[PDB]
RNA sequence: GUAACGGGGCUAAACCAUGCACCGAAGCUGCGGCAGCGACGCGCGUUGUUGGGUAGGGGAGCGUUCUGUAAGCCUG
């Protein structure tokens, strides 16, 4: 049993008992984030699709982390033009555990 | 007040050199060479997080032509008939139901063949 | 009164001096921007003046 | 959640038999090579070998349109200086009717390694009759 | 008042140029003096 | 040395006309982060917009040696 759903401009099919990171959600580090769209649920041979969302699908899930990704580094370069410049880059996630799935 | 570069010198070497590990030849011990193979590293890089976004949607819409035509119709009237029918998936989402669910992937093909009909 | 939907469809590079000081008259920044003007027959001439790169939603 | 990938050690092929009585050489020879690279696989990945085995008979009753027959030339080049050699369609036929079929196969394969070990997969005999009886190959209509 | 705590006021210590120092300066190589020209040489310039 | 389709090959996989699909960029949209400038309200908030660069002009910083604070502080 799994399900898809749609969060941060990304899209991800998860199934119960997951962890997924996904891009910052402005929320504290111990309760429930409720994702109420589903775009399709199958269960083994039943298959729901939505249109674009299934009727009364919802996702429950609990963040469990907040933390900066690995580091990047950017260099730009541009030869015998006497041109160079470099930086770093660091990005945010947050962490869930994916509770319960239900139609 | 006489300043003496020794110190500073080597460690800002040290720092390059550290970079070229696993380089061929000269270019993991020698500081003239390893330098300009660490710049040309940082290049591809930067150039290779803007492919990397293009080589991947490239090999989903080649895995959902193959899924599609064991199912008697094509990549361009799929994408087609699922617009019509209000469906919002996206292409990484259908190459991965295509390879590990193909019982799912079927009730997509009709849903798609219906909303043409 | 009456206003005017205005959009603007291709790019402004090659263009000739005249054609993008007339761009900054109706206030388009880029492509698919939209505006909101009246219409007038001073608006509906610069609209003519560019109208091969400019889309009208009455 | 990263992408599948095929893994060489785990793919799963086929045998296939196809003749080719009366059947146009491009347009043949445009589906074999579809089907020894895997691209008609839910599975198909670029750097891994997921095709199938095929095995092409009556190799010279193969055709071709137009005056193709006789104005078709083939050439190629020996190495030693002014050693530049040419043969026409029906003298090939005539001669080794199996290289008409590898050459244009081989031809619209990936050039490389990996296109290499694909080509070894084609088994091609200009009669009617194959020894690859105990692989059990099945019928296919290319 | 010590004579660890006491600093000038702001904007009466502007720090001066150096010329020749890298890339990242704004003032490598050349110096603020272009290319090739007899205002560009050692000593080079003309009378008032 | 084929050598005046990039190649295989093509009787359309060529050309003309009409139509509907899809692919395709660092362009545009979605999500997260940083900075420059301008307005309006009490350094802060909201809002609008901008951020390719040689010669060259403006702004802000890192680290090295020596003097005071220091008969202080750290160290077998
Ligand atoms: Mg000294
Ligand atoms: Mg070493
Ligand atoms: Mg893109
Ligand atoms: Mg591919
Ligand atoms: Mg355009
Ligand atoms: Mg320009
Ligand atoms: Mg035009
Ligand atoms: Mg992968
Ligand atoms: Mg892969
Ligand atoms: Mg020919
Ligand atoms: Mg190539
Ligand atoms: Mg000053
Ligand atoms: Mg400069
Ligand atoms: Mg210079
Ligand atoms: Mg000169
Ligand atoms: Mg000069
Ligand atoms: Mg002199
Ligand atoms: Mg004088
Ligand atoms: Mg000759
Ligand atoms: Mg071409
Ligand atoms: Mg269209
Ligand atoms: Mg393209
Ligand atoms: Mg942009
Ligand atoms: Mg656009
Ligand atoms: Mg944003
Ligand atoms: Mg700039
Ligand atoms: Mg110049
Ligand atoms: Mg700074
Ligand atoms: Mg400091
Ligand atoms: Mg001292
Ligand atoms: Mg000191």
């Amino acid at each position: 049993m799994y399900a898809v759903f749609q969060s941060g401009g990304k899209q991800h099919r998860v199934s119960e008992g997951q962890t997924v990171r996904l891009e910052k959600l402005d929320i504290a580090t111990g309760e429930t984030v409720e994702f109420a769209e589903v775009l399709m649920i199958a269960n083994g041979e039943e298959v729901k699709i939505g249109v674009p969302f299934v009727d009364g699908g919802v996702i429950k899930a609990e963040v469990v982390a907040h933390g900066r990704g690995e580091k990047v580094k950017i260099v730009k370069f541009r030869r015998r033009k006497h041109y160079r410049k470099q930086q770093g880059h660091r990005q945010w996630f947050t962490d869930v555990k994916i509770t319960g799935i239900s139609a | 007040a006489r300043v003496k570069r020794g110190v500073i010198a080597r460690a800002r070497h040290k720092k390059i050199l550290k970079q070229a590990k696993g380089y061929y030849g000269a270019r993991s011990r020698v500081y003239r060479v390893a330098f300009q193979a660490v710049i040309k590293a940082g290049q591809y890089a930067y150039r290779d997080r803007r492919q990397r976004k293009r080589q991947f949607r490239q090999l989903w819409i080649a895995r959902i032509n193959a899924a599609a035509r064991q199912n008697g119709i094509s990549y361009s009237k799929f994408i087609n008939g699922l617009k019509k029918a209000s469906v919002e998936i996206d292409r990484k989402i259908l190459a991965d139901i295509a390879v590990f669910d193909k019982v799912a992937f079927t009730a997509l093909v009709e849903k798609a063949k219906a909303a043409l009909a | 009164a009456k206003t005017i939907k205005i959009t603007q469809t291709r790019s402004a590079i090659g263009r000739l001096p005249k054609h993008k000081a007339t761009l900054l008259g109706l206030g388009l920044r880029r492509i698919g921007h939209t505006v909101e003007r009246e219409d007038t027959p001073a608006i509906r001439g610069m609209i003519n003046a560019v109208s091969f790169m400019v889309k009208v939603e009455e | 959640m990263k992408t599948f990938t095929a893994k060489p050690e785990t793919v799963k092929r086929d045998w296939y038999v196809v003749d080719a009585t009366g059947k146009t050489l491009g347009r043949l020879a445009t589906e074999l090579a579809r089907r020894l690279r895997g691209k008609h696989k839910a599975e198909y990945t670029p750097h891994v070998d997921t095709g199938d085995y095929i095995i092409v008979l009556n190799a010279d009753k193969v055709a071709v349109t137009g005056n193709k027959r006789t104005d078709k030339v083939y050439y190629h080049h020996t190495g030693h200086i002014g050693g530049i050699k040419q043969a026409t369609f029906e003298e090939m036929i005539a001669r080794r009717p199996e290289r008409v079929i590898e050459i244009a196969v081989k031809g619209m394969l990936p050039k490389g390694p990996l296109g290499r070990a694909m080509f070894r997969k084609l088994k091609v005999y200009a009669g009617n009759e194959h020894n690859h009886a105990a692989q059990q190959p099945q019928v296919l209509d290319i | 008042m010590r004579l660890n705590t006491l600093s000038p006021a702001e904007g009466s210590k502007k720090a001066g140029k150096r010329l020749g120092r890298g890339i990242g300066s704004g003032l490598g190589k050349t110096g603020g003096r272009g290319h090739k020209g007899q205002k560009s040489r050692s000593g080079g310039g003309v009378r008032r």
